[PDB]
RNA sequence: CAAAGUCUUUGGGUUCCGGGGGGAGUAUGGUUGCAAAGCUGAAACUUAAAGGAAUUGACGGAAGGGCACCACCAGGAGUGGA
RNA sequence: CCUACGCCGGCAGGCGCGGGUAACCCGUUGAACCCCAUUCGUGAUGGGGAUCGGGGAUUGCAAUUAUUCCCCAUGAACGAGGAAUUCCCAGUAAGUGCGGGUCAUAAGCUUGCGUUGAUUAAGUCCCUGCCCUUUGCACCGCGUCGCUACUACCGA
């Protein structure tokens, strides 16, 4: 466990956090060619307090948000969200029927799948379980864009390899890559 | 928890999966929350909805006011589309239960989040 | 069960940064069952640890 | 390599057979065979190399060591928030 | 030009009066935090003082785009900061002030000094780097049509 009520509140109320999360969500939406210029249904993965999910609502999207933290969800409740919030661990799978969502988005969250604290399956197993179920719950030709924070290049390669084995194709977009203070990795994928 | 979300949600048990949909629904509490009316979105939801599972979840929640199969059109019949908006988008479960009839497990929805953990 | 135990040595610093000090373990139940375990932090020769259990041991080979 | 020697200091007898590499053992014809295929066997054109022995230095996605808080761990102060 | 001392300025500053071309005179270089009492009492409040409106005094040819300093009034954001990241082994880091330096005034810049004084470990190659040693694109299962023109076949 990582967040509490105090820390979830301080994160969601910080103006600097709001601005950066909003910029990365809007960049993820620009990279999401499937919702870009289209209406869509969306899954927001690691939705937190709904800072990314509010910006999906701004473009007229209907969305479901998944997060593992109660306190992040409880803080989301008071923010007048239009999305459905669900308490859920993404590493156990995506619990929707095949072909439910046009797209999926995740901002600042999937690097937690490399962490082995919460559960006693390998991160490698949970990573496979995430990508294989994520491929299934997406429509055919659906898209997934994930902004994420990798600790090293091995973590990037492992994430890419698991997405590749699950049936995704696409690549990695690295914005501002000459500043390792401000650079951001976006995983940009599509299903078959 | 909008009613529509019922159609995109299933039991997380590895053995029930991929047969674990739909969950059977009971609501201890409900609310109507105002939402903007979009006929085009409702009509573009129809091709992503499992209609058989839609009727069953409505029946479980005490509603037979639903067409027998999926519908079609130019969106000019506001009657059926406004009734679909009212049901799918505007009725929210606050408190309730989600029972899978294959593993026997009952998951809760509480203010107003469905939880799919063991 | 709670098991207090004597420290005999410090074999090396196992781990990825030099962070698990390596300790041969006598028991304080006077039994000569000298299991070698791993600790985190400074231990000098002649200390005494609180092994939570004696079943789960450190890696041989 | 004891013959792959006695070969420009080039001749003991004698049979088959090779003339850059592809096109090609393809065509086409003859011939044998029940058949699959075997034997004999082109050319048009294309290309400046294909090949045979031996012989050395960079990259390792190759492995071992060794050092460093302009590395990590344990942590402090933080910056990045206004 | 460094100042002491005295006088006049509610506060910045003037006026008179020496030492000092320098361990001497400023200098015993009389500091800040710290401490002991007072008030406040957990909220945008007396925290934070930004952002400005009136003035006042110096520096100088020249202050208007506020030079700087002072005196009222104004009182925003900020509730311990996300991804990521810098520096850190004992008088160390960190709190905290004093002098040099471009120099007319100009000082959150830079360059030392002292005061208060910690946590943690004294290990390692995983991450980051750095130094040595050894070692050495053959191939297989991208296609559909259209009208016109041209080359080479078969040919009633």
């Amino acid at each position: 466990l990582f967040y509490d009520e105090t820390e979830a509140r301080k994160y969601v109320r910080n103006s600097r956090m709001i601005d950066i999360q909003t910029r990365m969500a809007g960049r993820a939406l620009e990279l999401l060619y499937l919702p870009e210029n289209k209406p869509c249904y969306l899954l927001d993965i690691g939705c937190g307090t709904g800072l990314s999910g509010s910006y999906l609502s701004d473009e007229g999207h209907y969305w479901v948000g998944l997060d593992i933290s109660p306190a992040m969800l409880d803080e989301a409740v008071d923010r007048e969200i239009e999305g459905d919030l669900l308490l859920g661990d993404m590493g156990q799978g995506i619990p929707f029927k095949p072909g439910t969502f046009d797209g999926c988005i995740s901002i600042s969250a999937v690097q937690w799948l490399c962490n082995a604290n919460k559960k006693s399956e390998n991160p490698a197993k949970r990573l496979y379980c995430f990508f294989a179920s994520l491929f299934s719950v997406l429509v055919r030709g659906s898209r997934a864009v994930l902004q994420l924070y990798p600790e090293n290049s091995e973590q990037l390669e492992l994430i890419t390899t698991q997405a590749t084995k699950a049936g995704f194709s696409g690549g990695m977009v690295v914005d501002y890559p000459n500043s390792a203070k401000a650079k951001k990795f976006y995983l940009c994928l599509f299903s078959g | 928890m909008k009613l529509l979300t019922h159609n995109l949600l299933s039991s997380h048990v590895r053995g029930v999966g991929s047969r674990g949909f739909p969950l059977r629904l009971q609501a201890t509490e409900v609310r109507i929350c105002p939402v903007e009316f979009n006929p085009n979105f409702v009509a573009r939801m129809i091709p992503k909805v499992e209609w058989s599972a839609f009727l069953e979840a409505a029946d479980n929640l005490r509603l037979i006011q639903v067409p027998k199969g999926p519908v079609e059109g130019y969106e000019e019949n506001e009657e059926f589309l406004r009734t679909m908006h009212h049901l799918l988008l505007e009725v929210e479960v606050i408190e309730g239960t989600l029972q899978c009839p294959e593993s026997g497990r009952m998951f809760p929805i509480s203010r107003g989040i469905p939880n799919m953990l063991l | 069960p709670i098991k207090l135990a004597r420290v005999t040595k410090v074999l090396g610093r196992t781990g990825s940064q030099g962070q698990c000090t390596q300790v041969r373990v006598e028991f304080m139940d006077d039994t000569s069952r000298s299991i070698i375990r791993n600790v985190k932090g400074p231990v000098r020769e002649g200390d005494v640890l609180t092994l939570l259990e004696s079943e789960r041991e450190a890696r041989r080979l």
